[PDB]
């Protein structure tokens, strides 16, 4: 199959942030992961406004995964409010989309491959120009590039090819 | 629009007699508020009977009576001699506005 | 609370009479008021009503715009402004203080005024 | 239930408003809606007015009406009022229910006020207990009386049944088309709807109530 989405390109450059917590920019996506042993990093604030001035924060507990997007320690307006069981409960990739979509894979950064597999899209109808993690964490970016995606006999996504990277391809 | 009733009714010491005034479905039909005063000649009517079941303070609660359908009735039981007054009933006609029946004599 | 009906008397026909009844105490702006009138040799009828405001006024088909019923808060004291009176319009006209104070409009005459008599 | 001086208002918002449950009945009559299409015909929140009056004030709880509960005590969705009488009418006498009688103005439609002051003019309470009695009549018999509010909260959607081997008209979840619907050896990952061939044809569907894959294929020609 020949999609055209928004994918992180093949072989780009993703930063590596080690925390012992800077706001980065949104674009147009995000790709985020955690190799971190133990939980440390267990969160996430989405937000132009970053202030009382919305902004959707993300924090998730062992027990469950509390979703709220207020105004905030202010919890004004909250059009939205979701819980599930946890996202981050080895590495654990994440893909934020924006309908705030988010995927997820987790596994034992490697050289290989694994695909995502979507969690929720929530119509928060909000506009995403910066996030922060709130506590290993890589963050790459998503750009409008066309891929090759390979589906198996059983509909799981083996392979893919991305058609900018080089002639061959 | 006044609810008739009869002219007069007879009774005596020691007995019970019953007065009525009767409507249409208009006010007596479509409101339970019913209301019977007592009234002696040359003086004031006075409230004996309000709200259909119902009395003032300082009535005798020999003074009763009931209604039903568009037809209200008001049951005198043990009477005196001193009790003998021309009864009038009322009714809430709607709109704010109250009616009284033409006026019942009782007698002893 | 007491009422005490005057200003009746007799008149020629056509003209306009005004029946005052002045209450006891200060307890009429407490309460509402009612008109009654009761022709010689029939029942009683209903001329009207009044709230304890001033405000609501409410009178008979029969009896809406001849006869107007006011009430002063300040003196306690009530008009009733009979316009038009016919000769069959002779009758005693009597005020009558509701039960239950405000407005209820849900109870009967709890006191009644002596009456004043009205003839032409 | 509450007093009908003091009534208990319970907003509904994000509902399904199956109406089936609720509909022997004293009267009911719903206005601005039709009796026998709640489901179809929704608002977007509806408040439940819960109430205890006599049976001779029942009529009383309706637009335009008038009356000593009507004006003082609840003015005025839908109307209902069910019978209490083995509930309410207790047998020494039930004065737990209250009524106001007088008032100083007339109430606003939809509109409560809670007081238990007493009015000084000569003492005179406003509220009046209602004494029902196992030996009173039908208009002196109690009766819950519920009142909505009409103002997102609409039916349940319908569902037909599931035919399978026969040149059917399928509606899945708003994937509608015409085929012949099978049962389906292939095997859908857990978050996807449906499937589709090598030209963007659709193939399989998952059934949204009972988590099958039915194979699609078109009607003979
Ligand atoms: C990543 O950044 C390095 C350091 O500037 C650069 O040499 C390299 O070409 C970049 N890789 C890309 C753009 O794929
Ligand atoms: C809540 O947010 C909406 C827009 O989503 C805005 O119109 C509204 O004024 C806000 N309300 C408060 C109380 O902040
Ligand atoms: C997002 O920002 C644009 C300008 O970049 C603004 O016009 C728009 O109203 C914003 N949208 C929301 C949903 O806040
Ligand atoms: C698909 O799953 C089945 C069992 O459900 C398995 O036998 C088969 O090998 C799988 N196919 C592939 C290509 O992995
Ligand atoms: C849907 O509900 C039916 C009973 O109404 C039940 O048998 C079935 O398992 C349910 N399916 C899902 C996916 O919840």
């Amino acid at each position: 199959h020949l999609t055209q989405d928004l994918f992180l390109p093949f072989f780009s450059n993703v930063t590596w942030f080690h925390a012992i917590n800077p706001v980065l920019p949104f674009n147009d996506g995000v790709y985020f992961a955690s190799t971190e042993k133990s939980n440390i990093i267990r969160g996430w604030i989405f937000g132009t406004t970053l202030d009382s001035k919305q902004s959707l924060l993300i924090v998730n507990n062992a027990t469950n995964v509390f979703i709220k997007v207020c105004e905030f320690s202010s919890a004004n307006n909250c059009t939205f409010e979701y819980v599930s069981q946890p996202f981050l409960m080895n590495l654990r990739e994440f893909v934020f989309k924006n309908y705030f979509k988010i995927y997820s894979k987790h596994t034992p950064f490697p050289q290989g491959f694994s695909a995502l597999e979507p969690l929720v899209d929530l119509p928060i109808g909000i506009n995403i120009t910066r996030f922060q993690t709130l506590l290993d964490y890589y963050v790459g970016y998503l750009q409008p590039r066309t891929f090759l995606l390979k589906y198996n006999e059983n509909g799981t996504i083996t392979d893919a090819v991305d058609c900018a990277l080089d002639p061959l391809s | 629009s006044v609810l008739t009733q009869p002219r007069s009714v007879s009774g005596s010491p020691g007995q019970s007699v019953t007065i009525s005034c009767t409507g249409t479905s208009s006010d007596v039909g479509a409101y339970n508020y019913v209301s019977w005063y007592q009234q002696h000649p040359g003086k004031a009517p006075k409230f004996m009977i309000y709200d259909v079941d119902q009395r003032p303070s300082g009535v005798p609660d020999r003074f009763s009576g009931s209604k039903s359908g568009n037809t209200a009735s008001l049951i005198i039981s043990g009477l005196q001699a001193e009790d003998e007054a021309d009864y009038y009933c009322s009714s809430y006609a709607g709109s704010y506005i109250w009616v009284f029946g033409g006026g019942t004599q009782l007698t002893v | 609370v007491q009422l005490v009906e005057s200003g009746g008397s007799v008149v020629q026909p056509g003209r306009a009479l005004r029946l005052s009844c002045a209450a006891s105490g200060i307890t009429f702006s407490s309460f509402g008021m009612y008109w009654v009138r009761q022709a010689p040799g029939k029942g009683l009828e209903w001329l009207g009503y009044i709230a304890y405001d001033g405000s609501d006024t409410y009178y008979a088909d029969s009896v809406k715009g001849r006869f107007t019923i006011s009430r002063d808060n300040s003196k306690n004291t009530l008009y009733l402004q009979m316009n038009s009176l016919r000769i069959e319009d002779t009758a005693v006209y009597y005020c009558a203080k509701d039960y239950y104070p405000l407005l209820s409009y849900y109870y009967g005459l709890d006191v009644w005024g002596q009456g004043t008599t009205v003839t032409v | 239930f509450a007093s009908v001086y003091a009534w208990n208002r319970t907003r509904i918002s994000n509902c399904v408003a199956d109406y089936s449950v609720l509909y022997p009945f004293f009267a009911f009559k719903c206005y601005g809606v039709s009796p026998t299409k709640l489901n179809d015909l929704c608002f977007t929140n509806v408040y439940a007015d819960s109430f205890v009056i006599k049976g001779n004030e029942v009529s009383q709880i309706a637009p335009g009406q008038t009356g000593n509960i009507a004006d003082y005590n609840y003015k005025l969705g839908c109307v209902i009022a069910w019978n209490s009488n083995k509930l309410d009418s207790k047998h020494s006498g039930n004065y737990d229910y209250w009524y106001r009688l007088f008032r100083k103005s007339k109430l606003k439609p939809f509109e409560r006020d809670i007081s238990t002051e007493i009015y000084q003019a000569n003492c005179y309470f406003p509220l009046q207990s209602y004494g029902f009695r196992p030996t009173y009549g039908v208009g002196h018999q109690p009766y819950r009386v519920v009142v909505l509010s009409f103002e997102t909260v609409c039916g349940p959607k319908k569902s037909t049944n599931l035919v399978k081997n026969k040149c059917v008209n399928f509606n899945f979840n708003g994937l509608t088309g015409t085929g012949v619907l099978t049962k389906s050896n292939k095997k859908f990952l857990p978050f996807q709807q449906f499937g589709r061939d090598i030209v963007d044809t659709t193939d399989a569907v998952r059934d949204p109530q009972t988590l099958e894959i039915l194979d699609i294929t078109p009607c003979s020609f």
